């Protein structure tokens, strides 16, 4: 698939965490059981409650749909439906929110992904979404600096950074060792754990403009109009089709009273300088 | 244009159908769906009869103290069942329908076509008319108790405008409550929907669509040429035109995400000629167009549907509709740089869907949603027949589910053949 | 008169008038226009428009009794408050000049009732969570701090100050005696307590009340007067699934914002709440929780008199009656659906001078009489045309007579609207009395109406008599919009939708027959528990004697002002007095 | 950010923030929780929760930080006031918290026009009754006595305390300077006056007023404040029924009660009427004159702006949206529709701290750059999409820009929803400054919304894009419900209809088309005239500045206070202070 | 472009206002919501 346009190295990141082809890379690797601590649903050795009978034991609906679409492995015990979810800073977290919904979509199978500015939640069967977490954890999608886990009090994606370049908690969830090292000492609602876990260091600067999905003209990131037109060529295009659309579904582009000549503009003039400060 | 219909299971049912043959203006079947839908109440004679006798006769947490009366309504079921019907008969042999059904605790009624002049809101005024005269003459109820009766039926109304808390449920509401002019056959839960088709998610979705694009028409949204694009969302997206519907889910089934579905809709649209090369961008990236976007955008409703179906039937949970149909356009939209489902109204919906059964400030899971509501209302009849397909695959994991809220319409209208199977009615009308 | 002047209108007559209560003459046209005492306050209203017009730009003119008509060519009356010994000034009878009747309808406008039950039913399906009585009292605490504008996740939130919200809380009830023994008493609003009144013993109506309730839980939650205020009876029902959501979240840790807190929403806003009205046809459009929508046995429901006063089937009546006349007269029939000046006569002749407290406990009397001396005897085989219409001519004549003979009584309630009103509320007594049922007060009220009529020669204004010449047909009826039991209606019901001098009375028959049938309540055990919430700023035990106070300007329960917040008032000028 | 200060947010994020406004880093964890200046309400709020507690009878707990989320973990940041040097604690932004926001949507709500053209007409045809100048200035005469609640003819009314409804008068305009010449003066609201605003000459925004209305006669009347309160919207145009039914019968010697009177009636409540907005679908059930029916263009008449600064377009803008932030999203939003905490900051952020005022300047600068610096010249053949796209683009990178290059602006906004609904803003200005048409400023808002969620990768909250999704397809629809003039629409438009950090800034793009386009209204001449009367409370020609006033506890303007009838407060012990 | 002015023209302020009547159609009969309760339809016919 083509799955996004753009031509920069940011256009290419978001276009590597949509692949499924594409082997995200790993940073680091939390034990299950503290994957299971760290989410807080249940304690780790306990056993899945049940929403509904396994679906083995249980008649259908006669249903063409069921009939074709094998359940995950969570559905078919009949798991509750749990959740993760992150909070992404708009310092150069690796992945963006809505890139996080396209990855889950692409990716995943059975899954219930929410967007927002501030967090976004990952619903799915509770064996399910465990596996999830951990996948998503272990991996460059997130950073233990400019990424957290939070199912509340999610305040801090769009506030400033801390010294040590830590995005601010109020819940305090994580502790920073002198190394760098971030370790959780709350679960991710801020709850006590029985153990605190260790995440590990966080990315360089550096490295997170190597591996992040935002245009961000600020800092040395990507200045989408001087440096990719091709995005917002293509995503202005999708706005003035919608719009012909609107008015007449049957009409093209070249049958509009002023109706774009072509993709793009000729005359885009930009009003910041790059890095924006003045 | 031409269609070919297919079935649940990818057996085609009808070739060479002209699209007009499948307007909800022209197809028999669709036009006796609608006129069911309207028509058919389902009445709780037991639930009514232990009303009465404990003074619950008003709305929620109301009980009158001294008005208990015991009224053998469901004793003499038969004798309330037919006069009601000769109540309800303009004329011999007419259309007139009353079915007893559990032993008589429930009961089926139809009035006839012919007592609907003007407004579609008599079927529930006939049969509460008729209802409340039958107990009041077969039980003989003295002139002192009349009233409660009235009560028992007709709920808080007059005084209430609403006469839900009464006896005869309806899939419509009262005129009032639709939200514009011909909103009509919109303002029906996606609950009671799934609970009717008993919880087939094809023929849900199918039947909601039906009568979606009939409101889209009674809306005054299909004038002109803009009726061609409301014929094809309706073909293929909800009759499975062509078994493009089928065919997504059927090879995507196993393990496949909504991307997938999404990826093999565009290229099946790309070697059907739907869409073609606009420009090829900087990066290698090509912007698509389309010469007849009322098709493109029938193949990408279709798309969002089958994508909805694919995960929330992997899931086997009704939950993940909103959220599936937002990245479902947007991704379609990424992918080919052509406009999403609806030209972004669908993807809107989503997003509001989304929000409103995932926080504080109302709706609820996606079984309380329907095309009337506010919240889902915005896409010109594409969007709510996910939902209804959503809540058919849903394996109970949700607290109101169709079995909770609409187990009579189960029970009493899920035996009516034109509900059961609306895609085989369509398709033979259209023959 | 009735026997016992603490029911009957000879002290009020003596107290307004010089003369004798059945004297047939008196005296005009010297009494100085408003130089007399009644002229008191348009005195004062005269001193203040000059102010007023000094304040505007163009000295466009206010208040002037020259540019309109004087008051004053006889004497202006002042009102003694119902089974009261206060005295008033008519004027401060007006709901604008009355903080204590402001305050008795925001109070009911602010309530929602929402059942708990579904909510741990949904705690228990979806997710498998624990209930108990210690995880329910922590939810009410963090509901607390809640409801009236207070953060319980997030980060930089702005709050109410809470003196400004001061009335809003929310507190607990439940047919269960094992649950309330185990929940933090500082929530709950006890049903053994405040209904430990009987007929035969002790807590009887509690008996009632938790037998229909069952073992179920339920919360009262209280909104901000100033939120009434500022906004309508719509926001009620929303605000609490707004804050009941926020708890949820808290007091179960769930995500803030997953699947389960949308269910939660539908089952707050939806499933498994209890309003106090539903919107109006859109000629009349209303939001929720207006008077439009209303029952009156939700009014009646709302008073305290059945639980206080158990054996005065008319003191429930005409506390009910008070409540009414306000709520339908003054405000929604006077401002809601009309304006200026207003209805306040039309309303307050149903609470002053013990003129209708006076007729309604001699129609017991008579209906007692007629139902052998046995309280709400007559029903079923004995309930007959007969013995109604026998009933309703001797009390019709008792209260018309009443009018004639002294009076005063008739120059108190000079617009024979509110003759007929109390005449009509009279006999409805008596047949509340002698039958235990509402729905034939209805007989009542028609024969009461066609008699007056016929008798005087003339009824009430204009437009009175819509409802009463559809009375007898709407009696017993069942059609479509046109029958309804009598506890069920208001003024949506189509021929009670336009006029005053009508609910007043019939909030009063619809309990009068229900403390006459030692019933509990009259429509919702729920709304009837509720009401009873001893933390709630007008006494809903005491209604006329409030309205007394708020006349007097001695009231001291108003909420929502906002003194604490401003440096001055519109039209005043700030610095120090001299 | 923008040259010039006055309009950019560079003073308000340096008296905000210690570091500089470009700072990437800051601390937390040190303020000691709300110990900080910030936390200062808060800390008062505790103090008074426990005198509410001491007040319950049984010790219900009320406002209790423990109880939910502390605050101040971050610094809690003030806020200025745009185009003001005012700075606000965060916590007296909420419209309980602030009496002058409160008065600001009260004084709309109570607001009726009305024609008194077809009144004469009334009067000629069926009696031949002569109306001069002279009986025009009686009947204004008696109007201003009773439509405050003064009696006119009947004898033994109660009547209003003046001091409690002094907010409440009648004036008249007309676009018949003769006849405005005749009248007595202090009944006018003279548009020569009000309106002497012009471009190239003076009068010029008079002319079309008067041009648009005409040689008619119209009413503005306001009714009292305290009755919005009590009530609701539905009684305005009610109550100027009433009160001009009763002039009418008095001014013009008629039976107090005809034929003539009736449709006098009509001809109030019906025929020559003008509403502030008409009632909504059931679901979300209200009266008329609520925020929900009334337009955006309503919103932007309702400011003075454009008459006091002919020139600058995004003034008007900023000033509109003020009012509309507040108006639709903290009130109709986050109370009518909702309500608890509410929806403060979703508002705030497009009326503090100079950054909705920053980008605004900028796209009209932009705007003004692509049009060849003539305002208003891309229309017709001009107007294409390349030119729009162009306009958009550069204006959405500079505005985006600065979220990102000047941190403390992305804190001060720190929810994606405010930033999304600034920046489209922006590039809504933008547009109207080179067009001087509405319409076209909704495809800057769609490509603005588009382009911000494909360069960020997020943009507000969960259900923030519904409409934005829509706005596309919307744009230039004529299908039923989907399409309609930017002016006309409002939150019953099915996509506006439930989210914030939209109205506001719609408010603003409405009326920045206008003003560039040197247009003296928006949507509404009448209601344009009628919200310059300089006699109303709230000044609505400095909205942020009476909001900073409101938010010190400074404001004076306050009416509807019954501190004049009561003897204390709910929950407040009378007695005197030690 | 112009579009939306044809639309207010037509249809008056509807959607935003629930009743169309300010537009260009009229009936003798009203819209929906207006009717007084079920089958109320042919009644809401002004006598004049
Ligand atoms: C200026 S802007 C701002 C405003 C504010 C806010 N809100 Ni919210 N909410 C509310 C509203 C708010 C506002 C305030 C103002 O000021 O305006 C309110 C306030 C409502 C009421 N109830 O009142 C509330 C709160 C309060 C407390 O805390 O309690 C609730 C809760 C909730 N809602 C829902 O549904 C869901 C929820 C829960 C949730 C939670 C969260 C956490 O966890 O933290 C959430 N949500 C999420 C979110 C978000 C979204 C996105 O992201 O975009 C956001 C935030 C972010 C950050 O960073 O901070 C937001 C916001 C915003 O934005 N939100
Ligand atoms: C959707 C609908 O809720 P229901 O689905 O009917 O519960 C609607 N709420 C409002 O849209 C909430 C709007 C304000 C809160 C959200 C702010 S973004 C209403 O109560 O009428
Ligand atoms: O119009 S009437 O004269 O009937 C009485 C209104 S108070
Ligand atoms: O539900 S959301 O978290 O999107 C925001 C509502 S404030
Ligand atoms: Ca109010
Ligand atoms: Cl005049």
């Amino acid at each position: 698939p083509q799955f996004t346009a753009g031509n920069s190295h940011v256009a290419q990141n978001r276009r590597n965490y949509m692949d499924p082809s594409y082997k995200l890379e790993k940073l680091r690797d939390i034990p299950e059981e503290d994957i299971v601590r760290l989410l807080a649903h249940r304690a780790p050795g306990e056993e899945y409650k049940s929403i509904h009978p396994p679906l083995e034991e249980m008649e259908e609906p006669d249903c063409a749909v069921r009939q074709i679409v094998k359940p995950t492995e969570g559905a078919a015990a009949g798991d509750r439906i749990r959740y993760v979810q992150y909070t992404d800073s708009m310092f150069f977290s690796p992945i963006t929110p809505y890139q996080r919904a396209w990855e889950a979509l692409n990716r995943y199978k059975g899954v219930d992904p929410g967007v927002l500015s501030g967090r976004t939640i990952i619903e799915a069967r509770e064996r399910d979404i465990e596996k999830i977490a951990k996948i998503e954890v272990d991996c460059e999608l997130y950073d233990t600096a400019r990424t957290g886990l939070r199912g509340r009090t999610v305040h801090g994606h769009a506030v400033r950074l801390d010294k040590d370049g830590m995005m601010f908690d109020a819940l305090r969830r994580w502790s920073r060792g002198a190394d760098g090292t971030v370790t959780y000492v709350k679960d991710m609602i801020g709850g006590a754990m029985d153990k605190e876990v260790t995440l590990g260091k966080p990315l360089s600067d550096a490295e997170l403009l190597k591996k992040t999905t935002m245009y961000r003209n600020a800092q040395g990131g990507v200045w989408q109009e001087a440096d990719d037109p091709e995005s917002m060529d293509v995503t202005a295009q999708i706005h003035w089709k919608r719009s012909v659309g609107g008015f007449q579904p049957w009409a093209k582009m070249k049958d509009i009273k002023g109706g774009k000549k072509d993709v793009g503009v000729k005359n885009l003039k930009l009003f910041t300088p790059r890095g924006g400060v003045e | 244009d031409e269609i070919d219909l297919y079935d649940d299971k990818g057996k085609k049912l009808a070739a060479g159908v002209p699209l007009q043959n499948i307007s909800p203006l022209k197809n028999a079947a669709i036009k006796k769906i609608v006129n069911l839908t309207i028509r058919t109440g389902a009445v709780d004679l037991a639930g009514l009869e232990k009303k009465f006798a404990t003074g619950a006769i008003a709305g929620r947490g109301m009980v009158i103290r001294g008005v208990n009366r015991n009224l053998p309504i469901v004793d003499k079921a038969k004798e309330i069942a037919k006069a009601v019907e000769d109540m309800l008969r303009v004329e011999s042999g007419d259309d007139t329908n009353v079915e007893l059904i559990a032993g008589g605790k429930r009961m089926m009624v139809q009035p006839p076509t012919a007592r609907i002049l003007s407004d579609y809101s008599v079927g529930l005024t006939a049969s509460m008319g008729a209802l409340t005269h039958a107990i009041i003459d077969v039980c003989n109820v003295s002139m002192w108790d009349a009233p409660y009766v009235h009560a028992g039926v007709w709920g808080m109304y007059p005084q209430n405008p609403d006469p839900g808390d009464g006896a005869v449920k309806m899939l419509v509401d009262i005129p009032m409550k639709n939200e514009g002019p011909g909103f009509t056959l919109r303002n029906i839960p996606v609950n009671h929907l799934a609970a009717t088709v008993r919880k087939r998610a094809m023929q849900g979705a199918g039947l909601t669509m039906i009568l979606e694009e009939a409101a889209q028409f009674e809306m005054g949204n299909c004038m002109g040429p803009h009726e061609r694009g409301h014929l094809l969302d309706l073909a293929y997206e909800g009759l499975n035109a062509n078994n493009l519907l089928y065919s997504l889910i059927k090879d995507n089934g196993q393990d496949g995400s909504l991307g997938d579905v999404i990826y093999a809709a565009v290229e099946k649209a790309k070697a059907d000629g739907v869409i073609k090369s606009l420009k090829k961008m900087p990066s290698g990236f090509t912007v698509y167009d389309a010469d007849d976007m009322q098709l493109w955008n029938a193949y990408a409703c279709t798309a969002m549907l089958a994508g909805v179906c694919v995960n929330c039937a992997s899931m086997r949970a009704g939950q993940p509709v909103p959220g599936n149909i937002m990245q479902a356009c947007c991704l379609i939209e990424r992918e080919t740089g052509l406009p999403g489902p609806d030209f972004g109204m669908a993807q809107g919906a989503s997003v509001s869907s989304s929000f409103f059964s995932h926080s504080i400030y109302g709706g609820g899971g996606p079984g309380v949603f329907y095309g009337n509501h506010i919240v889902t209302r915005h896409a010109k009849g594409q969007f709510i027949p996910c939902f209804c397909a959503a809540m058919c695959i849903d394996a109970d994991t949700m607290y109101f589910s169709p079995a909770r809220t609409s187990a009579l319409y189960g029970e009493v209208l899920g035996a009516i053949p034109e509900f059961a199977e609306p895609m085989r009615a369509v398709a033979e009308a259209a023959k | 008169p009735y026997n016992d002047i603490q029911h009957n209108f000879l002290k009020a007559m003596s107290d307004k008038f010089a003369e004798k209560p059945e004297s047939t003459a008196t005296e005009f046209y010297t009494y100085g226009g408003i130089a007399q005492k009644g002229g008191m306050r348009k005195r004062e209203f005269i001193a203040e428009a000059s102010k007023i017009v000094d304040s505007r730009v163009n000295s466009t003119p206010a208040y002037n009794p020259d540019a309109g008509m004087p008051q004053g060519q006889r004497y202006l009356m002042p009102y003694m408050m119902n089974h009261t010994d206060i005295m008033v000034n008519a004027d401060d009878l007006h709901w604008i000049n009355n903080a204590a009747m402001q305050q008795a309808w925001d109070d009911m406008k602010r309530g929602i009732v929402l059942g708990l039950d579904d909510a741990h039913g949904l705690l228990e399906a979806r997710l498998g969570k624990e209930v108990t009585p210690d995880t329910i009292s922590n939810y009410m605490e963090v509901l607390n701090h809640a409801l009236p504008g207070g953060a319980v996740i997030q980060e930089h939130m702005v709050e109410t100050k809470p003196m400004l919200v001061n009335d809003s809380y929310a507190k607990i009830f439940s047919g269960d005696d094992d649950l309330v023994d185990s929940v933090d008493r500082r929530f709950i609003l006890d049903i053994n307590k405040e209904f430990a009144a009987g007929y035969d013993k002790p807590g009887e109506q509690a008996d009632q009340l938790k037998d229909a309730i069952g073992k179920k839980i339920w919360q009262i939650l209280w909104m901000p007067t100033v939120v009434a205020r500022q906004t309508d009876g719509g926001t009620m029902f929303r605000w609490v699934g707004m804050q009941v959501g926020m708890t949820m979240i808290n007091a179960y840790k769930l995500c803030a914002g997953e699947s389960v807190t949308g269910e939660f929403a539908y089952y707050a806003k939806h499933a498994a709440v209890v309003q106090l009205s539903n919107y109006m046809p859109v000629k009349r459009a209303r939001s929720h929780n207006e008077p439009g929508g209303m029952p009156l046995g939700i009014n009646a429901d709302s008073t305290r008199s059945p639980a206080l006063f158990p054996n005065d089937p008319i003191r429930a009546e005409l506390e009910s009656i008070a409540v009414a006349a306000m709520v339908y007269d003054q405000l929604w029939f006077g401002t809601y659906m009309s304006g200026g000046v207003g209805f306040t006569q039309y309303a307050s002749a149903t609470y002053t001078d013990n003129i209708l407290e006076d007729f309604c406990y001699k129609g017991c009397e008579i209906g007692l009489d007629y139902a052998g001396g046995k309280m709400a005897s007559i029903k079923g085989d004995k309930l007959n045309m007969d013995i109604l219409e026998e009933i309703i001519r001797a009390e019709n004549d008792y209260a018309l007579t009443q009018y004639e003979a002294y009076p005063t009584v008739a120059e108190s309630h000079f617009g024979g609207s509110v003759r007929a009103c109390c005449a009509a509320a009279g006999c409805g007594s008596a047949v509340a009395c002698a039958t235990g049922l509402a729905q034939p007060a209805l007989s009542a009220w028609s024969l009461s109406m066609l008699g007056h009529y016929e008798r005087v020669g003339r009824l009430g204004f204009f437009g009175y008599d819509l409802q009463d010449q559809c009375t007898a047909c709407g009696s017993y009826s069942y059609q479509s919009d046109e029958g309804m039991p009598f506890e069920m209606r208001g003024v949506n019901y189509p021929n009670y939708a336009m006029n005053v001098g009508h609910q007043s009375a019939y909030a009063g028959l619809v309990a009068g027959a229900h403390s006459a049938n030692h019933d509990a309540w009259v429509l919702s055990p729920l709304w009837k528990v509720a009401f009873s919430d001893r933390d709630l700023p007008f006494d809903r035990g005491y209604v006329t004697r409030e309205y007394g106070l708020g006349a007097n300007r001695e009231y001291t329960k108003v909420a929502g002002e906002r003194d604490l917040i401003i440096a001055g008032h519109y039209g005043r000028e700030p610095g120090a007095k001299l």
